[PDB]
């Protein structure tokens, strides 16, 4: 593999299963798989909590949105949406803004590991070999399995919410 | 080899079991077992009761026996072991398997936070991830406080700005006259009046501690401080009449 | 070599290198297969009925609903083949060719040619690739009797 | 693990599983030729009974007394056995089945070993030495399946009171 | 560069917004990717609208349970919301296989335009940038005519 070997053990069913049945990985360098894993765990950070914003607003917990429209908003989240005050949504765009300013320019994640966001590289070790920690690679795994779940998951929830309700 | 532990009946105890006690047991305690340890009652048995001793025993002197020798499940396995020699290797080494609180309890997040600091004996460089990781200093060095490259009266601009237009919120609404019809110059008199009172306070500091941090090389000491304050109460006014402009505006 | 036949050589008066005709015989065994499960796919709604039954998804103990070769629609089992149609993609991106070394191999779940019956290469491996173009020469022919002639049988 | 028997071994994503979370072999290593011999006769009985609940809703016996409706699977047992019935019919024919593999291991089953359990010696389609391996695990992992098929099927059939094939 | 298959004779190499000034080596490809791609779209795109209008529509029934006879989808736009979005999901489904199909990722054999089709393989003939050529040329030609047969089709209302 080679290049693809910065990012093994790490994906697949098993976790140690280079899956690609598209070789969307083979002929890219070192730095475009990093930048590709880059992507994918922030998808799948969103993903996790989009689902289970989803979950919390399609059973009836829309308080920020219920006190600022002064009335129950619909429990669909995609109408939901609409409801929810244009001042709100704007701010929330925002919020994000600053936040993904905050996180590349000022304070970016390092080059050989892009989604170090929080930066444990600096104090985590990673590379040791105690068993009641350096479990390291599967929190990793349950990471990725989870938010790679939580991916297709929402897609479904928008998807079948634009079409069948 | 140790003269008790050899032909040992198994009524007295089973071979598993008693594999499982001199696993357990460190080695050095095997010959002479302390007191109040499984293996110093084998001991104390074993040299009763065997093939060229005692053979026999009363039911009641074996029922006692036997609840005082292991259950074969009150002792930790090869696993169990290896877990404990490894987590206080951890543990001694100066690296901490991190975990985080909970409800009532922590959850253990399989990662190994190297603990102490570049000077071990340290107390306050005990490095932790909310202040030493990469996310952290980098925040912590791009403040206006610390940021590189600032000019003092900067840095204060930027802080009174932030201060300035932050503390009028709190005065214009859930204030004396928030029901007003004016309801938030008061707020604006009242948050200048805020900044200009820990502005106050700063040049206190300046003129009684003085730090040193900010003033330029062969300059009055504290006068980079004392400029930093003063900007931060320019900073507070503009930053307190921007957001009553756009509150009375808007 | 392989699914070279012998009633006709190489047929090819259009491939005909190696690379590109191991990506060609992925092809070739891969439709081969298709239409050897569609073949008997379409006799068995024929001859022992539409055989189906039970609590299924908005098809309840459906009797096979969807009739005629085409199989239609309207909410009967057809829309379920779509559950066939996604479950096919699952077996078509785990067990892959991307990772299938050889021409079309899937490395040999069922185990059946480790002489249970089956043997590796020989006559097996051309008979293989032989009754798939057979088969889909057969169901293309058996899509033409349903459009415009009548039914299967 | 539990000698040289074919329950693991070409057992899925692993290529053996030697799932004994009990120890019931290595705590019992004299009952392996039992163990064995007991799960492959629950695993063939089993796909009979799964086997057996479908097509009798098709076909009857030609006995005249199994030939009535309303013969499920709740009451097909209780009903035969008369005043002698059918099951006895199907009881006497298992006992001739069950007194040949008496004769092969002898009378306490002392010829019964790790390697000749469930091993009645009917031998039709098997081929070569691999695929008998390769069908000997192919038999269990049908077989163990439907033990537990059977098992759901005469629980949720008789609870759920469904009698046929869905058992839902 | 300069000297691509892109300049063909009438123009130069016509940059007149000076994407190139800038335009990496890299950058070239990417667009010249874009531009095969584009291209072979507007081929079959154009092909697409004047086939079934002088062709009858297709002899069949488009949607086995929906009574879709192709006569009751006009050609071009509005057809979008004829066509089930299934038969619009399966075809979303193949035009997804054939880019998720052997990789166009940069610097691959797919990002110069290179798939494997090999319909027209001149016996490399001083043809090799004929035929290259010509498929650019026709297919900013093609995208064109798609444009203003899209504005046809729209600002006169159906058709052309
Ligand atoms: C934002 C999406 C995204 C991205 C960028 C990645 C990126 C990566 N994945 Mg990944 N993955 C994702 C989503 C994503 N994943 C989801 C949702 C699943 C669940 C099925 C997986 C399951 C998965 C496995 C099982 C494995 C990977 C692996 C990898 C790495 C190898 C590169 C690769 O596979 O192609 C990178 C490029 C892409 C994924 C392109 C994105 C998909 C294209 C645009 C077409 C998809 C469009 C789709 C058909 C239509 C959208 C709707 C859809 C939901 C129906 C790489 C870091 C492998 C790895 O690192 O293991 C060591 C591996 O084994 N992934
Ligand atoms: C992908 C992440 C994501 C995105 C884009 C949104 C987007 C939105 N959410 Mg939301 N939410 C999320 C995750 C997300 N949420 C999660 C993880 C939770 C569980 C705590 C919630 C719980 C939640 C509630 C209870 C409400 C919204 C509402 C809204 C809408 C108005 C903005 C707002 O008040 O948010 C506020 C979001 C929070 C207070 C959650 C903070 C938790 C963060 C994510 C932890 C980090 C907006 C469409 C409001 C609405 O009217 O919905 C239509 C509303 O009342 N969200
Ligand atoms: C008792 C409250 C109070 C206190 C202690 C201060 C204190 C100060 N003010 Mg001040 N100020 C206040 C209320 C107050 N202000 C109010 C209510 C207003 C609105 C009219 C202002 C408007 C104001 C201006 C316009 C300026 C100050 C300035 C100053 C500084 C000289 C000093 C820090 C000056 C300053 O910051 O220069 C460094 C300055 O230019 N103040
Ligand atoms: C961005 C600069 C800016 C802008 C556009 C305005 C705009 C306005 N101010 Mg204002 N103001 C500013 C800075 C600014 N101010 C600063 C820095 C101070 C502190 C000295 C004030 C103090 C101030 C007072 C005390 C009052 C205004 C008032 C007003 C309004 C007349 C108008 C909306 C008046 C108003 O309409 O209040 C309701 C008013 O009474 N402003
Ligand atoms: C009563 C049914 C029955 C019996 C007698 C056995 C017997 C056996 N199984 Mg088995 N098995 C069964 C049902 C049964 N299985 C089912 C339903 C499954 C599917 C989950 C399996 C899956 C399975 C695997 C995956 C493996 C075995 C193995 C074994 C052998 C060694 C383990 C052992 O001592 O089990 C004896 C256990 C009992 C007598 C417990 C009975 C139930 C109690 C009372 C509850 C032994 C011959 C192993 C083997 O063959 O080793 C090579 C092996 O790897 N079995
Ligand atoms: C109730 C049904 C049934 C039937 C029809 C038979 C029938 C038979 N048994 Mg049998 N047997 C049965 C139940 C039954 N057994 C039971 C419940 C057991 C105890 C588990 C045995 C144990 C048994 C042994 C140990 C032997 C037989 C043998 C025989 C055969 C001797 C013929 C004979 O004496 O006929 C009148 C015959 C085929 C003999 C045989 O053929 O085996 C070599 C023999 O030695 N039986
Ligand atoms: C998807 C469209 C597309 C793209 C990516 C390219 C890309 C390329 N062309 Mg190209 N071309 C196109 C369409 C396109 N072309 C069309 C339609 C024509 C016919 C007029 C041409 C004619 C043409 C010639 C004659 C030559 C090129 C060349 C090139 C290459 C270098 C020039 C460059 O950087 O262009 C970059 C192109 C773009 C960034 C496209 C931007 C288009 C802007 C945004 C809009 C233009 C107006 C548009 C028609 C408005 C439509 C109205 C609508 C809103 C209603 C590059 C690979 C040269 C070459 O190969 O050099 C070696 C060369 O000699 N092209
Ligand atoms: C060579 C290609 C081509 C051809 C043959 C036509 C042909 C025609 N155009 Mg046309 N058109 C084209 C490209 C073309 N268009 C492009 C690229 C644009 C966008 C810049 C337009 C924009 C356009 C408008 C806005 C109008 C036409 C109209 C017409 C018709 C007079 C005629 C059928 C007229 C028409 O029939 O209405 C749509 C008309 O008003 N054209
Ligand atoms: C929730 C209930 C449950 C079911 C219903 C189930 C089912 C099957 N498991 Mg399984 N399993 C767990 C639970 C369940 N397993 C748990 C908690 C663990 C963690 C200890 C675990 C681990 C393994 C391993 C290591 C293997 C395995 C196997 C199979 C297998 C055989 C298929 C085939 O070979 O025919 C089938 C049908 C083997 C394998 O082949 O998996 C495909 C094998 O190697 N399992
Ligand atoms: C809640 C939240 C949070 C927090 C946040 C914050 C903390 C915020 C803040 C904010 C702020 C705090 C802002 C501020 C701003 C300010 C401004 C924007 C200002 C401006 C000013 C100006 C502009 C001025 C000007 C002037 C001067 C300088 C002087 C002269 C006069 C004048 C006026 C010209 C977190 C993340 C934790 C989480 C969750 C969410």
């Amino acid at each position: 593999r080679e290049a693809p070997k910065v990012l093994a053990g790490t994906g697949g069913p098993l976790p140690e299963s280079f899956w690609d049945p598209a070789g969307f990985t083979n002929n890219k360098t070192d730095e475009e798989l990093l930048f590709y894993r880059a992507a994918e765990l922030k998808h799948g950070r969103i993903a996790m909590a989009a689902v289970v914003g989803w979950f919390t607003n399609a059973s009836g917990f829309h308080y920020l949105g219920d006190l600022w429209l002064k009335k129950p908003a619909s429990d669909n989240p995609i109408e939901a949406f609409n409801q929810l005050s244009l001042l709100g949504v704007f701010q929330m765009v925002f919020f994000i803004g600053c936040l993904e300013w905050l996180t590349t320019v000022p304070c970016p994640p390092p080059k050989d590991a892009p989604w170090d966001v929080i930066g444990m590289s600096d104090v985590l070790e990673e590379d040791t070999d105690e068993n009641p920690m350096a479990e390291y690679k599967k929190i990793q795994m349950q990471e990725l399995n989870n938010s790679r779940l939580a991916m297709v998951a929402i897609i479904g929830l928008i998807v079948q919410a634009t079409t069948t309700g | 080899k140790i003269a008790y532990l050899q032909d040992i009946p198994r009524t007295i105890v089973e071979k598993d079991a008693l594999e499982l006690i001199l696993k357990n047991t460190p080695k050095e305690q095997w010959e002479n077992p302390p007191e109040d340890s499984y293996l110093y009652t084998v001991k104390a048995f074993a040299e009763m009761y065997g093939p060229g001793k005692a053979t026999k025993m009363g039911w009641w002197d074996y029922y006692r026996l036997k609840m005082d020798m292991p259950d074969t499940t009150r002792l930790s396995s090869e696993r169990e072991l290896q877990e404990i020699e490894e987590y206080e290797k951890l543990m001694m080494s100066g690296k901490v398997p991190f975990a985080v609180p909970g409800p009532s309890g922590y959850f253990f997040t399989g990662f190994v936070t190297q603990w102490k600091g570049k000077e071990p004996f340290a107390g306050d460089q005990v490095i932790t991830l909310t202040e030493n990781g990469l996310f952290a200093k980098q925040f912590l060095s791009a403040l206006a406080f610390y940021r590189e490259g600032l000019k003092p009266w900067q840095r204060g601009l930027e802080i009174g700005m932030a201060h300035g237009y932050f503390l009028i919120g709190p005065f214009t609404s859930l204030g004396p006259l928030r029901n007003t019809p004016e309801a938030a110059t008061v707020g604006l008199l009242c948050g200048c009046a805020i900044v200009g009172i820990v502005s106050i306070g700063g040049l206190i500091f300046g003129s009684t501690i003085k730090p040193t941090r900010f003033d330029k090389d062969g300059d009055k000491p504290g006068a980079g401080f004392i400029e930093m304050i003063n900007w931060h109460a320019v900073g507070g006014l503009g930053g307190a009449g921007f957001a009553h402009a756009l509150i009375t505006v808007f | 070599e392989l699914g070279v036949q012998a009633p006709v050589g190489f047929w090819d008066p259009v491939d005909g290198n190696v690379a590109s005709f191991r990506r060609r015989r992925t092809v070739e065994l891969k439709h081969g297969r298709i239409s050897m499960l569609a073949a008997m796919g379409y006799m068995t709604p024929e001859i022992t009925g539409k055989f189906p039954g039970y609590l299924s998804p908005s098809t309840l103990l459906k009797y096979d609903d969807i009739p005629n070769g085409l199989g239609a629609i309207s909410k009967v089992p057809a829309l379920g083949w779509a559950q066939i149609f996604v479950y096919c993609g699952y077996a078509e991106l785990s067990q892959d060719q991307t990772p299938g070394s050889p021409g079309a191999e899937g490395n040999f779940g069922f185990k059946v040619l480790t002489s249970s019956d089956p043997d590796s290469l020989e006559k097996k491996l051309a008979s293989e690739i032989a009754n798939g173009r057979l088969a889909m020469m057969a169901f293309t022919g058996m899509a033409t009797q349903d459009g415009l002639t009548g039914s299967a049988w | 693990f539990a000698g040289g028997l074919t329950g693991s071994d070409y057992g899925g994503f692993g290529g053996k599983y030697e799932w004994d979370p009990v120890g019931f072999s290595t705590r019992w290593p004299e009952h392996l030729a039992w163990y064995r011999e007991a799960e492959l006769k629950h695993g063939r009985i089993a796909m009979l009974a799964f086997a057996g609940l479908l097509a009798p809703d098709l076909f009857r016996l030609p006995w005249a007394e199994f030939q009535d409706s309303s013969l499920d699977f709740a009451n097909a047992h209780d009903k035969f056995v008369a005043g002698f019935g059918p099951m006895w019919w199907g009881f006497i024919a298992c006992g001739g089945i069950e007194y040949q593999r008496f004769r092969k291991l002898g009378l306490g089953m002392e010829g019964l070993t790790l390697e000749n359990a469930g091993n009645l010696g009917w031998f039709d389609l098997p081929k070569n030495s691999e695929e008998r391996l390769f069908y000997e695990t192919a038999e269990l992992k049908n077989g163990r399946l439907a033990m537990l098929a059977v098992s759901g099927i005469f629980t949720a059939g008789i609870f759920w009171d469904q009698h046929h094939f869905p058992f839902i």
